[PDB]
RNA sequence: GGUUGCGGCCAUAUCUACCAGAAAGCACCGUUUCCCGUCCGAUCAACUGUAGUUAAGCUGGUAAGAGCCUGACCGAGUAGUGUAGUGGGUGACCAUACGCGAAACUCAGGUGCUGCAAUCU
RNA sequence: GAGAACAGAAAUCUCCAGUAGAACAAAAGGGUAAAAGCCCCCUUGAUUUUGAUUUUCAGUGUGAAUACAAACCAUGAAAGU
RNA sequence: GCUCGUAUCAGUUUUAUGAGGUAAAGCGAAUGAUUAGAGGUUCCGGGGUCACCUUGACCUAUUCUCAAACUUUAAAUAUGUAAGAAGUCCUUGUUACUUAAUUGAACGUGGACAUUUGAAUGAAGAGCUUUUAGUGGGCCAUUUUUGGUAAGCAG
């Protein structure tokens, strides 16, 4: 409390979205960064943030005045693809890395090669250059804050991006299973996360054991009466959906940008000019000064 | 008024100071241990005092932090002995509080051999729900002035919880 | 015994006197110091770019 | 040891030397004592305001002030009385004064390098005194003022140079004019601080201005 | 025992102006530095590896080599009676460009494009900079600024 | 126009107190089987947007607000300084001529703008 | 600063404020706050080859340092270092 | 002497763009010192009424004076670079470099570039090399300035 006046005007705030505390710079100050040699070349980041409820994937790269987005795949459009529920699982980070993946490859117009694995069995596989061809396109994890951990939805959307034919440089360390007294990855316990194994295993206990968290959690797979057996069937019927179109179809924007303005208008709180600025210290010097 | 403004207990620390290191420590970290049921930390000497006994980096301490329903009834059989009654004083201006005890091998559980006996400290960490906002990594940020604690709010969940009064003196 | 240990007396005066000249810089200048990579790189672009020339002259 | 003739260090030949970290052997200052009088004295009572202006560029010994401020203060307190003035010293002793000792005894060359190591070692204190600056303030009643003429008279006899005795326009210590302060203090905007005055601000948090400064804002409504 | 660091008489070069210490913004990192372009160094002190010498603050030179995380600069260097052709390997850190030159690619566009205009209609578009010319003649009107007498203030003690 | 994610300039953006927040978002919020990490699922990690909340965060507004930024024929052409004199002054220093020229003070205004992408009565 | 048995100015724990008023082996200065400080984890790049360059400078040496190349490693999830 | 003949130049100015941290200025800006007060304390001492007259500091708003080894700010002079044919613009060729790429970088090939070929003034010739002499005790003056009380003192 009392904060000094010499300690105000001594104060050098950090930058704006380190005060905000969303961008840790000494990170991307590393990051964005570039081999001097390779003058114009951008470098990307796939960024991955978890907010309660969504999950955001985009393709950064950095300019002067600010960040461009090549192609975003957020978990909000997840639902087309025919992911509904639970949009925030590690399953459905998975998937939201390879929807990216597949969604960039096909705006810069490598589709056609790079498919990543058709099939996936969970094994440690990067993506490989093919023989005298363009090279695997070279994304770099930008994790941000959040604590890099052994089975974290970061790398479950991480190996979602290396298998969507995207080449982002890793180590099997990070995902989950990862034994210490051995350097081998489990594929059969990937492929249930990759398919929600984590999830279905606690669908079918709790189904096993009660029904009232059963019933209180997990409420919209039992609105669709849908099983722990199905939760695999929807992620692959996903994947193959999002290798079939990962065009970004966007939505159809009812009540379009001048109106929301519009709206938000009515309810924005305005600010004063001199004028109300001056009337209002009047009117209170006069409040203060009416025989008080 | 607000549901969700309401206070909570966040923690209890169990603290504890043992002069010296050796069996008083062991036998100190397993009453707490049977205390609380997780095991507590050696809070280590951070100076020498030569007036103390102590020597840099010699373990001079134990605690322990509770919460959930857990701190629930362990602050209750705590406050037993206190009577659910509390001096006005012991209130931080954060509206933490804390106070000591002389005992607890045979308080709540039945005494065994070579444990000794010990008095001890207790102290509350009490904030209404929202705490997260000042402890993440991401967006980390304040707590605004209305969600601060202050002495009143917390003697007055003092009294509602337990039927407890304050100001025995 | 004690003598005037330094002084900058006449120095400027004797720099002048021929004058201090730039180093009459030079078209193509040394490639030294460079990157290596670069530099046997550039090897190469040139020995194509020789050929090509040379083939274009026939 | 004895001290050596003011003369010696008159001019401002030497950088300011400060007791600090580095200058640690510092003796103290003669002159302790900087404000004389009714010091406890408010604004209104004593309009008048007299300085000792130097016009010349010189050191102060810290010893000399103390001298003027002794034979300034007796003439005029036996005259009009001690609590009839305010006498306040403005410049502060800070500069160092360095000395080299000599040897004055037979053979002193053998036990002494001459220059050799002349780093002085601290001496004294003095003020560093600049053209137009102001040495001594003194503020007093407009009654009393040729008895503070006549004492501010009797102090430069013990001061270096040329100094002058100029009366201020100023109030007193207040850098307002005498009527600029007075349009001030009629229309409350001024509060006693025991030796000096606050001024009210048009700038700043309104509830403390009204606080601090009710009558300003009670003879506005009026 | 006189002292020539490689850091001496640098307390205040090195320094980190007022309000703007700790890391350095991300534009400095993003800027593109080809061989040939003329930059400036001016020494950011908070990174420390690839510093310059002192004696190079301020100095201006171009580019002569790019490398990972530092470009190369030629200076010219005050020694003896001749200059020398010095060779700084610097990080990114303590070198921004020189806006002198970009001043001199505008004019030299805008000189292009009288240049191209001149061809097609009004030849000799005076291509080359004049400097300040002295003023010309002019009427300056008393209409409701009649000349006010002025006279010098009497002198007074101010204090 | 609001919000989110990533940013650029890095306080006109900060700090202290109070106020408001439609929709969407955000956030708090709920549960430890799994991965993971702690004395403690408080942080972290996982599971659910379900049980609720705008209380807080956040956004914006308010303050003759501190601070910060800009400008002023405001201080002040002042301090200072380059050049000149067989200028003055015993000296200390000062004046003048031709140039450059502040800082503090005083007052006025302002209190984020914006890039990419997405979303939202 | 507020507190908490023994425990006091000072033994340990908690909260609030805290632009750095601490620490960084050692002189002083510079520099650093999701770090260059503290605690933890893993390691040996304190390795090899030579060269180029900066400081002292005769543009000699020595020392120190900087940026690379070819490796080979360390670490990290990676960028990177 | 040599290579060339108005320049790839300049102890200079201007324009623009920097760099500094001296002078000055500043302490109701940090740091270190500082004179005067004024208002406000936990039972981390009232020493006497145990809360009742007597004080035990600190914090706040001021105030005076400072600083070679303090500084927000901050000159003047001095100082770096640029002011074009070795440039600008357009096109497409090489690379074992680089990029996701037929992406960029470097080097280029061809093509358009007089009233002024891109600020002012001057150029007295410009540039380059070889060789060798003497010298390597300095001193005075305005300004700045250190030690000294000062010096026709020392630096």
């Amino acid at each position: 409390d009392a904060k000094s006046s010499a300690y105000s005007s001594r104060f050098q705030t950090p930058f704006r979205r380190r005060r905000e505390g969303k961008t840790d710079y000494y990170q991307r100050k590393r990051l964005v960064t570039q081999h001097k040699a390779k003058y114009n070349t951008p470098k990307y980041r796939l960024v991955v943030r978890f907010t309660n409820k969504d999950i955001i994937c985009q393709i950064i790269s950095s300019t002067i005045t600010g960040d461009v987005v090549l192609a975003a795949a957020y978990s909000h459009e997840l639902p087309r693809y025919g992911i509904t529920h639970g949009l925030t699982n590690w399953a459905a980070a998975y998937a939201t890395g390879l929807l990216i993946a597949r969604r960039t490859l096909q705006k810069l117009g490598l589709d056609e090669t790079y498919k990543g694995v058709e099939e996936v069995e969970g094994e440690y596989e990067l993506t490989e250059a093919v023989e005298d061809g363009p090279r695997p396109f070279k994304v770099f994890l930008d994790i941000g804050l959040q604590r890099t951990t052994t089975g974290a939805r970061v790398f479950g959307a991480l190996k979602g991006a290396s298998d969507g034919g995207l080449y982002v440089p890793h180590s099997e360390n990070r995902f989950p299973g990862w034994d210490f007294e051995t350097e081998e990855i489990d594929p059969e316990l990937l492929r249930s996360y990759i398919f929600g194994g984590h999830v279905s295993q606690y669908m079918e206990e709790l189904a096993d054991d009660d029904e009232e968290r059963f019933s209180e959690l997990f409420k919209g797979y039992l609105a669709d009466d849908i099983d722990a057996d199905s939760l695999e069937d929807i992620y692959t019927s996903a994947h193959e959906a999002i290798r079939a179109d990962p065009a970004f179809k966007p939505t159809e924007k009812k009540f379009t940008k001048e109106q929301y303005a519009a709206e938000s208008k009515k309810y924005r709180q305005t600010k004063l000019s001199k004028e109300e600025r001056a009337a209002r210290v009047a009117a209170k010097i006069a409040a203060l000064a009416g025989q008080q | 008024q607000n549901p969700m403004r309401d206070l909570k207990i966040e923690k209890l620390v169990l603290n504890i100071s043992v002069g010296e290191s050796g069996d008083r420590l062991t036998r100190a970290s397993k009453v707490l241990e049977q205390l609380s049921g997780q095991t507590p930390v050696q809070s280590k000497a951070r100076y020498t005092v030569r007036t103390f006994g102590i020597r840099r980096n010699e373990k001079i301490a134990v605690h322990v932090t509770v919460r959930g329903p857990k701190a629930e009834e362990i602050l209750e059989r705590g406050l037993k002995v206190k009577e659910y009654q509390l001096r006005d004083r012991n209130f931080s201006a954060t509206g933490n509080f804390g106070f000591g005890i002389d005992e607890h091998i045979d308080l709540g559980i039945k005494y065994d051999p070579s444990i000794g006996i010990f008095g001890m400290d207790f102290y509350v960490v009490m904030n209404r729900p929202g705490a997260r906002v000042t402890r993440r990594k991401r967006c980390k940020g304040t707590v605004g002035n209305s969600h601060k604690t202050t002495k009143e709010d917390t003697v007055s969940w003092f009294k509602q919880k337990y039927d407890a009064d304050v100001l025995d003196k | 015994a004690k003598s005037k240990n330094h002084t900058a007396h006449n120095q400027t005066r004797k720099a002048h006197r021929n004058g201090i000249k730039k180093p009459k810089t030079y078209k193509y200048p040394s490639l030294k110091g460079v990157d290596p990579k670069f530099r046997r790189n550039h090897k190469h672009a040139l020995h194509g770019t020789a050929k090509a020339l040379a083939a274009a002259k026939k | 040891m004895a001290r050596r003739p003011a003369r010696c260090y008159r001019y401002q030949k030497n950088k300011p030397y400060p007791k600090s970290r580095y200058n640690r052997a510092v003796p103290d200052s003669k002159i302790r004592i900087y404000d004389l009088g009714k010091k406890k004295a408010t604004v209104d009572e004593f309009p008048l305001c007299v300085h000792l202006v130097s016009n010349e560029l010189e050191q102060l010994s810290s010893e000399a002030l103390e001298a003027a401020r002794i034979c300034a203060n007796k003439y005029i307190t036996k005259t009009v009385g001690r609590d009839a003035f305010h006498l306040r010293v403005r410049v502060h002793p800070f500069h160092v004064l360095r000395i080299n000792k000599m040897l004055s005894c037979a053979g002193a060359d053998r036990l002494q390098q001459g220059m050799r190591g002349a780093w002085g070692k601290p001496h004294g204190l003095a003020a560093r005194v600049d053209i137009g600056q102001i040495i001594f303030s003194v503020r007093c009643k407009d009654v009393n003022k040729p008895v503070v003429i006549e004492g501010l008279r009797r102090a430069r006899y013990k001061f270096p140079g040329q100094q002058k005795i100029i009366l201020s326009k100023k109030w007193g210590f207040t850098n307002l004019d005498r009527p600029e302060y007075i349009k001030k203090r009629d229309a409350g905007e001024i509060k006693d601080d025991g030796a000096f005055v606050k001024f009210l601000s048009k700038k700043g948090s309104l509830e403390k201005n009204y606080n601090e400064f009710p009558e300003y804002f009670q003879n506005l409504s009026a | 025992g006189k002292s020539h660091g490689y850091r001496s008489r640098t307390r205040y070069m090195f320094q980190r102006d007022f309000r703007k210490h700790g890391a350095v913004h991300l534009s400095t990192y993003l800027k593109v530095y080809k061989v040939g372009d003329i930059v400036d160094i001016k020494a950011n002190g908070s990174i420390q590896k690839g510093m310059p010498h002192k004696f190079y603050q301020g100095k201006t030179g171009v580019v002569y080599n790019v490398t990972k995380s530092s470009v190369g600069v030629i200076i010219n260097k005050m020694v003896g009676n001749r200059y020398l052709e010095k060779r700084l390997n610097l990080r990114v850190e303590h070198i921004k460009h020189s806006k002198c030159r970009q001043e001199f690619l505008e004019r030299v566009k805008a000189n292009a494009a009288k240049r191209a205009e001149a061809k097609a209609q009004g030849v000799a578009v005076q291509l080359k900079r004049q400097p300040a010319q002295p003023r010309e003649s002019r009427i300056v009107s008393t209409e409701g600024n009649v000349p006010q007498t002025l006279a010098p203030v009497p002198y007074e003690t101010f204090i």
